[PDB]
């Protein structure tokens, strides 16, 4: 229900969670010695930054008071994460810290102290992303670095201008805003880069040197379903039905158990190097593959299940076979859909009327 | 604080240690130019210091005070504290003369060209005033007989001009020099003794404003006040103090934030360190900048505003700049927006 | 089937008898095309753009797929033709989801439909056992395993949990396919439990394959007594 969907709260105030109450618009201008800042939310949580370096934690989707943390510095910036215990707070200085919400310090005035101050510290840092999936892969920015963590611990520091995108699945997208505002009007694909995270470019790298066979011994060692499509992709494109059954077994992935079943069943190579091909979104490729077999009924085929009914008809006109007659006109007849669809009448007439 | 990320990038050291007076930075080609002691002019252009040209320039008598940039035409205009007005075209890669003249009496104070780069003002300390054409052709000439201007701008269009005075006093003419009004100095109430203008920038609105009716003109003081204005005579403008001694400010090429070089009493000795501090046209502060050296004495954004040369010393450094854009990322589509020079 | 009113401070966008989507505006509608309304302030055209995505979940309220798609065919998101199309494949709706899908050009559930559509051509007709390769290829396992039980085939439910390696969940419903293809894929397996160390299945499908010193080495080797 739409009532309860919207609340407001003033910084000093001590909220239960327990009311969906009116906005009370009249509170927000009673003044604040120490005035917000920075704040950020976890889906579980929301954590204020105060100009005094307090912290104050709310709970979500509800809004009551948890706790007030209290800090050696303002924070200029605020991130959780995705598990909700720990906060990566930049100071007003540039320098990063980890603060654990649910947690115990040893301080060396000789002192117990409860919401931890992590040993952690880096300087001139203003980019950040906890990773969306894992609650203690991290990354950072430097200047034209980006130093990835998990948990404490620095990876090998990555060259990079761009701002961190988007952080899951072992991959962080980077995007270059400071190339792309130069001529907005016309932004490239290359603008956007992907960068792997090391415990996937070294399960690439043991793929490529170490080979398909025993590579695999080291993601049983150390598994993630990000790695096991992988090894599926590679053992696939050199035709290891084998070991890709058993990797689209260890990610759980059916689509992929049909398809090497499918593929193991085919009498031809050839007709196996077509199909695969078109796993992958290659079609084009998949399609020459078949034209090149003698197979045009698959490249049509192939063009029929992928919808480019142009080409369809394209390849009925400009082969040796007479096209069939239903096929002709299930092709005009779905150009001029394509078109109606598009409320482009006009258009849709030079088909239907054919079709 | 609130707001976006900066660092010192890079250096650059002068020979026998030349003391700078002035830096600026073209915008349609990145050359900087930077004017020192005993005649010192130098062209410099960064690439991906490591710079790709360096060419120093001859003819100059004493301190090169005004360095100044045309835009829409290849042109660097130059004079110095002996009065020799330079320009210079780049002509097969090199900067050489194009047209030279000396008044042979004053002080060459400062210099704009207007916003189209069709005209440029000069003004002299002792009360002179020229309009000269592109062309290098001299158009009309004041002498304001009572005041030293020390200071110019423009206004947008290029019908307005704002001279400043010497005193700390700042009058506006039309551009054929007809005295329209003293501007309302309102940063300077509760004030005491003498006050000189550290500087006075006019965004012209060409990548488009924060705002419609945003503030566009900035005005400081050697006392660290700073006033932001609507138009030429808004009596309601934005008012800040810095508490800093300021020597200059410059707007970036998006007019989205004021960069203001000074410096600042060091907090437990008799020493000042230098500063830069970053502003929104509202008044809301960025953050500050230290530079190492003995005194800052200019500044300049580069044309893409992801560097700012800091003449320091005989050095200029450079500070990255890494935007806070209004942008962000969802479902593989990126999100970025951007003011326009027509919307 | 839709219509723009403006009244009382609130632009009303209504489809098909559905609940109407409010919003607050001042100035009036002029005309309505595709994704634009021609709202006029009071001196200017304004072009105000439809949340196409909203009524379009409002057919998808009601299993309307086939109308659905003329809300998302004026321009939706991918994540909004990937809805609608999986809405309309479980709908069964084949012809809407062909073309949902074509907009997303997702060729995995594009050969599940030209399967379902070469075995409704050749004279199948059971809908449940649609429904469950649907299921089965959204991982939705249990559901899948309960219309493949429900729809007469219990060995097809036997033969994903064994494929998906579900040891407890096969040994309630053991049965063969096709006993070939069954021996090869069992062989296969029993290398997969051999050479990724899950040995116990390789031995009991060795023991079924008939390979009994190969048997008895993997648990002599392995040490079950």
């Amino acid at each position: 229900r739409k009532e309860g969907r919207e609340r407001i709260y003033h910084v000093d105030d001590t909220p239960s969670g327990s009311m969906d109450g009116v906005l009370d618009y009249s509170k927000t201008i009673q003044g604040t010695r120490d005035p917000i800042c920075a704040i950020t939310a976890s889906d579980k949580i929301l954590i204020v930054g105060r100009e005094s370096g307090t912290i104050q934690r709310y709970s979500l989707p509800n809004v009551g008071l948890i706790q007030k943390y209290s800090l050696n510095c303002r924070a200029y910036q605020l991130s959780l994460n995705c598990n909700s215990s720990r906060l990566a707070i930049i100071d007003i200085s540039g320098v990063l810290t980890f603060f654990d919400l649910d947690a115990r310090v040893t301080d060396s005035t000789g002192q117990q102290v409860v919401g931890e101050l992590l040993k952690l510290e880096r300087r001139d840092v203003w980019d950040m992303k906890w990773a969306k999936d894992n609650p203690d892969l991290f990354a950072m920015m430097e200047k034209t670095r980006m130093y990835v963590f998990r948990n404490l611990d620095p990876e090998e520091p990555i060259q990079t201008s761009g701002y961190i995108c988007n952080f899951e699945d072992l991959e962080i997208k980077s995007v270059l805003l400071d190339e792309i505002l130069k001529d907005p009007e016309h932004p490239n694909k290359d603008y956007l880069i992907n960068f792997e995270i090391r415990s996937l470019r070294d399960s690439r790298a043991l793929i490529e040197k170490v080979g398909i066979k025993d590579a695999s011994q080291f993601i049983e060692d150390n598994p993630h379903p990000r790695l096991w499509r992988l090894l599926a992709e590679a053992a696939l494109q050199k035709l290891d039905l084998y070991t890709a059954e058993q990797a689209f077994v260890r990610c759980k992935d059916y689509q992929g158990i049909k398809f090497v079943k499918r593929l193991g069943k085919l009498l031809s190579e050839s007709m196996k190097q077509a199909e695969v091909v078109g796993y992958f979104g290659r079609f084009e490729e998949a399609e020459r593959t078949y034209l090149e077999m003698d197979r045009r009924d698959l490249a049509i085929g192939l063009r029929l299940k992928l919808g480019d009914w142009f080409r369809v008809l394209q390849l009925l006109k400009t082969g040796s076979g007479d096209a069939d007659d239903s096929l002709l006109e299930q092709a005009n007849n779905a150009i001029g859909d394509y078109f109606a669809d598009r409320q482009k009448w006009l258009n849709a007439v030079q088909y239907y009327v054919q079709g | 604080f609130q707001g976006m990320f900066f660092y010192l990038s890079k250096k650059i050291s002068i020979p026998n240690n030349v003391k700078l007076q002035c830096v600026s930075w073209n915008k349609e080609q990145g050359f900087i130019a930077c004017g020192g002691e005993d005649g010192l002019l130098k062209v410099l252009k960064l690439e991906t210091s490591n710079l790709s040209m360096n060419q120093t320039l001859e003819g100059h008598s004493g301190s090169v005070q005004v360095v100044t940039w045309n835009e829409q035409y290849q042109k660097l205009t130059t004079s110095d504290e002996n009065g020799l007005i330079i320009v210079w075209m780049l002509y097969k890669g090199s900067w050489i003369e194009e047209m030279i003249n000396n008044r042979n009496k004053s002080v060459v104070r400062s210099m704009s060209w207007n916003a189209d780069g069709q005209k440029i003002c000069i003004v002299y300390e002792d009360g002179a005033v020229i309009v000269g054409s592109v062309d290098g052709n001299r158009i009309w000439g004041k002498d304001l007989k009572g005041i030293q201007l020390s200071h110019v701008t423009w206004s947008a269009d290029s019908k307005v001009l704002l001279f400043g005075m010497a005193n700390g006093e700042i009058h506006i003419y039309d551009n054929q020099g007809n005295f329209m009004i003293k501007m309302k100095l309102s940063c300077l109430v509760n004030v005491t003794g003498a006050i000189s203008i550290a500087g006075i920038h006019w965004y012209h609105g060409t990548e488009g404003y924060v705002e419609p009716d945003c503030p566009c003109l900035a005005v400081c003081f050697d006392n660290g006040r700073c006033q932001i204005m609507r138009h030429e005579n808004d009596q309601n403008p934005v008012l800040i103090d810095t508490g800093m001694y300021v020597v200059g400010i410059q707007w970036n090429h998006m007019g989205s934030v004021l960069a203001v070089a000074g410096f600042q009493k060091a907090a437990m000795q008799d020493k000042d360190v230098n500063i830069v501090q970053f502003y929104t046209p509202f008044g809301e502060h960025l953050g500050t900048l230290k530079v190492p050296g003995k005194e800052i004495s200019a500044l300049s954004w580069e044309g893409g505003g992801l560097k700012i040369a800091l003449a320091v010393d005989s050095f200029i450094y450079f500070a990255n700049i890494r935007p806070n854009y209004k942008w962000g990322y969802c479902s593989n589509t990126v999100v970025y927006a951007y003011t326009r020079p027509d919307r | 089937d839709m219509l723009c009113f403006s009244g009382g401070g609130y632009l009303n966008i209504k489809a098909s008898t559905f609940p109407v989507h409010r919003q607050k505006l001042q100035g009036f509608v002029v005309g309505y095309n595709g994704s634009k309304i021609f709202c006029l302030h009071v001196f200017s055209i304004s072009a105000v753009e439809v949340p196409q995505s909203a009524p379009m979940y409002q057919y998808l309220d009601r299993k309307l797929f086939k109308e659905a798609y003329q809300i998302a065919c004026l321009g939706v998101t991918d994540t909004d033709w990937r809805e609608l199309a999986m809405e309309a494949l479980e709908g069964l709706d084949f012809e809407t989801a062909k073309k949902a899908f074509i907009r997303v050009q997702d060729l995995r559930y594009l050969e599940l439909i030209s399967s379902i559509e070469e075995r409704k051509k050749r004279g199948e007709t059971n809908n449940d056992l649609f429904l469950a390769d649907v299921f089965s290829y959204q991982g939705k396992f249990h559901e899948a395993a309960k219309l493949y039980k429900r729809s007469g085939h219990e060995n097809l439910a036997l033969e994903m949990y064994t494929d998906l390696c579900m040891f407890e969940y096969a040994k309630d419903f053991l049965g063969s396919g096709d006993p070939k293809e069954t021996k090869m894929l069992i062989t296969k397996q029993a290398d997969w439990a051999r050479n990724i160390k899950e040995p116990k299945a390789a031995v009991e499908m060795y023991i079924s394959a008939g390979e009994h010193v190969k048997a008895i080495e993997i648990c002599g080797d392995h040490g079950w007594v």
